């Protein structure tokens, strides 16, 4: 009844196995709180020490992950359902274009290497497998989608796979993972003196579901029954550092917007309502036909209303009063008959659809739901809304950023270039940089050129007798002494 | 070998200690109940002891 | 007591026998200030037994962490609101800035300590006592859940058998799970007024695995008593009107926050009830029992049911077909001459607002966020926010000397004893934001450049070029001579 993985992924497992029996071995001991940040959830179990086949993992990841695992699905497509309506997407739109682009003729995020190495071959065979890793993403057709959809959800996984007989060289393309059928669980199995404070592994199990049986829209399938344990060494993913109030109840970059986002829509609608309800003329007509039962007093009703019946409807298509004749008549001439002598027949009229804004709250709401999805707020030079914005895409870029730094030191080690060991002491620094635009930039330096520069022009004066040149270079021009070295250097080299 | 206790206070109960003293009295009563195990085991144990 | 705490046990009792031996006496008040909260103890003489000490904690950790579990909880609400995340965003965003090709806080030691040798050998630990939190990656959050939690304590990893290359990284104690408190024990005539330790351990729940969000999932079981010298941390000023009642920069969002939501909430409800059209239709209809009379209220009531709805996804309206009706058509009989029934209208929401009084509180509320004015040059309202950064950082970051000295102390690179001498000044300091510093500068400088000006006619005649460097420029006496030794060499 012990069951083993599908071994499809067994080598994935296998890796697995070798991280945590050295974690195992690791001094982080006599722990209170188990020492876990984010993530897949924590969860208590069996306390039986290596007792962790399929049968029973599926239990405990299952009951750990279950109490919310709808409200994880529900979630995912709260965030979409914003996602797919109006003056939310454009939101998104400006956060995921600038946070990932591709430019005429340049090239698309890479990594830089410029910490020290044992031999520069490494480098050129890190790049040359970082490529591969956006070969295996398809990044330069669709790493933006990919974004977008991390950036929703604020998460995203990917399957991982080896040959498997040569693991080494199985490293290809990466299947994207809807979260939808995704659980990611840490397990607790070792117990000591009131609680666990022995040195935890937790495994990092992961659980991919079966059947479609959940859905966001229709065309669903039949029960799931059971799912499949998964290592997570065979799982590229990346998530956000936004969580609500407990567990690892992880939430979307337009979680904060939710609220304002039905509101608006709710106050929009509100909005359309009330001036189509009740535009019309409204009215009652009234006939009094005494000593009549409904089934006969109604055709003395019929002999009037039948009669001043407007047999009128407009057409939407042409703006005109379907076949209306004469064309308009001067009053809307109306006679009612009193059959007794008393003015009690009548017309009971209504109000109609008024046009009484102060149409105010509506400008309120959008712009609290505006700035609520995440601004600059200048969108219908550089500015401080401008500068944390660029510093906002810079932190969802080094999350994002996870989803290439996983199969890379991945893919170096299984293919075996360089030692876990090594990847782990050396770096310390294996950042990607991303293209950025280009017009934006050179306008930035420009206008803070100009500054300086007009500074400069201020020093000179008194430059002769008051402040070096060096100074001047590194004070004003924000020069290194390396560069005021340079320049000088080359200065003379100009004259001729 | 087991052990258990069932309490299912009532509706009224639980809306007069509310009223009264801010009180819940339903965690008050998990709390005995749970209590009461702790304590009836830790004298099970130790007449046992003097049992043998 | 548990093993898990054995050093640390040992280096309070160390600390615990100076003050024993010291003169701090003649105490009409427990020598405490802030943080921790304290209990009069059995003081046999001076003992506690650890048993003793046990049920201390039990009667210490019951009586208020609710209270701390309230104020956490409502602050972490707080945080998910429109504009009250941001500001926390923006204040960690300049608490903690870390940017490309940037350091992140560091050891500075530039004021006298024991030896250079020594000072390298205290940065490095210092970068791991960083990359032990994977600070340059996420010491933006660490800083973010203080803020907003007001307090963060953590837990030191020991081995402990080789505890020099046995020192690990830091665990943040779980929130409302550990609670700060000090113990008085001794005694003396009229009151315990002598050298009393005052312990300051803290006390830890096994309910820290919580689930249920936002319930009350809980079970019996015993406390864990931990030494001070096992935790590292740091915690707003903040107290409310009593006790030590410990509370966060974001408690001052309580109220209006609220009021705000609350208000937003009311002009929503105020706009879409009653937003519908809105009318009683009614008939009078007796020699029946109800069961019976109610027929010709069914005579209209499944008749008129104008269900004309308006769809959600697309503004179109539900089975209407054709595309529109000019005018409704609506009569009703009557059995005598008689105006007894009817259509009885009522009025609706109408259009008053004026969204003038939330605007007021909207901004009353953005602002005591503890935030710029100039948030949705260089003035007073900057730079006093920089103040209050650099007070953020100051206070917040003492998180880093406490395990720094405890790394040291254990490998063997500082003593105590120069711990002590030497902090007074041992701090650290962290980047600030170059774009903004740039300008602010640069403004100095145009003051500087314009005013230098405004006296140049007069330089030779009642002023002199080195007072002029040394007000106007602002420059030291060493730095003038060293521009003027540049300044000469630069001529040749």
């Amino acid at each position: 009844m012990k069951f083993n993985v599908l071994s499809l992924f067994a080598p994935w497992a296998k890796m697995d196995e070798r991280n945590f029996k050295d974690q195992e071995k690791e001094d982080l001991v006599s722990i209170t709180a188990p020492k876990l940040d984010d993530g897949a959830r924590e969860f208590e179990v069996s306390s039986n020490e290596a007792a962790s086949p399929y049968n029973a993992a599926f239990q405990t990841i299952f009951g750990s992950y279950e109490p919310g695992m709808k409200t994880t699905r529900e979630l995912i497509d709260t965030y979409r359902n914003l996602m797919n309506n109006y003056e939310v997407d454009n939101a998104v739109s400006e956060i995921v274009s600038d946070a990932i682009v591709y430019e005429d003729d340049t090239e698309v995020v890479a990594l830089n290497l410029d910490k020290s190495k044992f031999s520069p071959k490494i480098k050129n065979m890190m790049l040359d497998e970082f490529s591969d890793v956006l070969n295996h993403l398809s990044f330069q057709r669709k790493g933006s989608d990919h974004f977008r959809r991390w950036y929703v959800d604020s998460r995203i996984f990917f399957h991982k796979i080896i040959d498997p007989k040569r693991p080494k060289e199985g490293i290809k393309e990466l299947r994207r993972l809807d979260p939808r059928q995704v659980q990611y669980v840490r397990e607790i199995i070792t117990e000591t003196e009131a609680g666990t404070k022995i040195v935890k592994g937790y495994k990092e199990y992961f659980i991919y579901d079966t059947a479609h049986e959940s859905y966001a829209c229709d065309g669903r399938m039949y029960e799931a029954g059971t799912k499949i344990k998964i290592p997570k060494a065979a799982v590229v993913y990346a998530h956000s550092g936004l969580v609500d109030c407990c567990g690892k109840n992880i939430i979307g970059y337009l979680h904060r917007a939710v609220k304002p986002a039905n509101q608006l829509k709710l106050l929009e609608d509100a909005v359309v309502i009330y001036r189509i309800t009740r535009a019309p003329d409204r009215r009652v007509w009234y006939v009094d036909t005494g000593n009549m039962p409904a089934r006969k007093a109604a055709e003395h009703m019929q002999h009037v209303m039948n009669t001043m019946k407007n047999r009128v409807v407009y057409d939407a298509s042409t703006g005109k009063i379907k076949n209306q004749q004469h064309n308009m008549s001067m009053t809307e001439d109306y006679w009612l008959q009193r059959r007794d002598g008393k003015a009690v027949t009548e017309v009971d009229t209504l109000p109609g659809a008024d046009n009484t804004g102060n149409m105010e709250d509506i400008r309120w709401f959008r712009q609290a739901l505006y700035m609520a999805l995440r601004v600059p707020l200048s969108r219908i030079s550089i500015t401080r809304d401008e500068l944390t914005f660029a510093k906002f895409i810079r932190e969802l870029q080094h999350k994002f950023e996870e989803v290439f730094l996983d199969p890379l030191k991945t893919n170096l080690l299984l293919k075996g270039i360089i030692t876990e060991d090594e990847w782990n002491d050396e770096i310390n620094n294996i950042k990607i940089e991303f293209h950025r635009d280009s017009y934006f930039a050179e306008l930035k330096e420009a206008e803070i050129l100009e500054r300086r520069i007009n500074m400069l022009t201020m020093a000179e004066p008194f430059i002769g007798k008051y402040i070096s040149h060096r100074t001047a270079m590194k004070d004003i021009l924000q020069m290194t002494d390396e560069e005021i070295e340079q320049e000088a250097k080359q200065i003379e080299e100009e004259s001729k | 070998k087991s052990r258990q206790l069932k309490a299912a206070y009532s509706i009224e109960l639980a809306q007069d200690l509310r009223a009264v003293h801010g009180m819940d009295a339903d965690a008050e009563l998990s709390g005995i109940l749970a209590t009461e195990i702790m304590l009836e085991i830790n004298r099970e144990v130790v007449d046992w002891i003097n049992y043998s």
